[PDB]
């Protein structure tokens, strides 16, 4: 499942969107709108552990973001909704210019930077695997040593 | 609005 959030300068979420149909049932139940991004994102991971979608094997989350050291803020945010949620994650910051690419072919903007890098980095992933592979899957295919890394 | 977060699971 996707999800896409919009909030405010307050971290509030104003709008929630399903990425992709097996996210509507996980956004009822969740019903993040007017809730703290931290709120909504760690009962969108508590629904995911029940429903089965996150679990001891596939026990990475892929988040994205996007503005428009306030992505410093965001970006801690995510990582306190994983850590406190006891799962591994990556988090890609993108650019609007990139979450439009993502959008017209109708992918995240964390999968669409993880599609993009794979080609130019030569690994065999095709548009369906892009969109479809566990996260876990995708990072272990993307990640190889063949790109810069930093902190 | 202020920023867009998308998140991917499984």
């Amino acid at each position: 499942p996707s999800i896409g959030l919009v909030i405010d300068k307050k971290e509030k979420v104003i709008d929630a969107k399903p990425l992709n149909n097996d996210a509507k049932p996980i956004l009822d139940e969740a019903a993040p709108k007017d809730m703290p991004l931290y709120d909504a994102l760690s009962k969108i991971l508590d629904i995911s552990k029940k429903n089965g979608y996150i679990n001891s094997a596939d026990n990475i989350v892929l988040f994205s973001a996007s503005i428009n050291k306030g992505i410093q803020e965001i970006i801690s945010t995510l990582k306190d909704v994983a850590k406190d949620a006891g799962v591994k994650f990556e988090i890609i910051p993108s650019t609007e210019e990139d979450r439009q690419k993502a959008l017209d072919q109708n992918l995240s903007m964390g999968r669409y930077a993880i599609y993009v890098k794979a080609v130019e980095e030569g690994v065999n992933l095709n548009l369906e695997d892009a969109r479809n592979l566990s996260v876990s899957e995708i990072l272990g295919k993307v990640n190889i040593g063949k790109f810069a890394i930093s902190d | 609005e202020y920023a867009y977060i998308d998140v991917d699971i499984n």
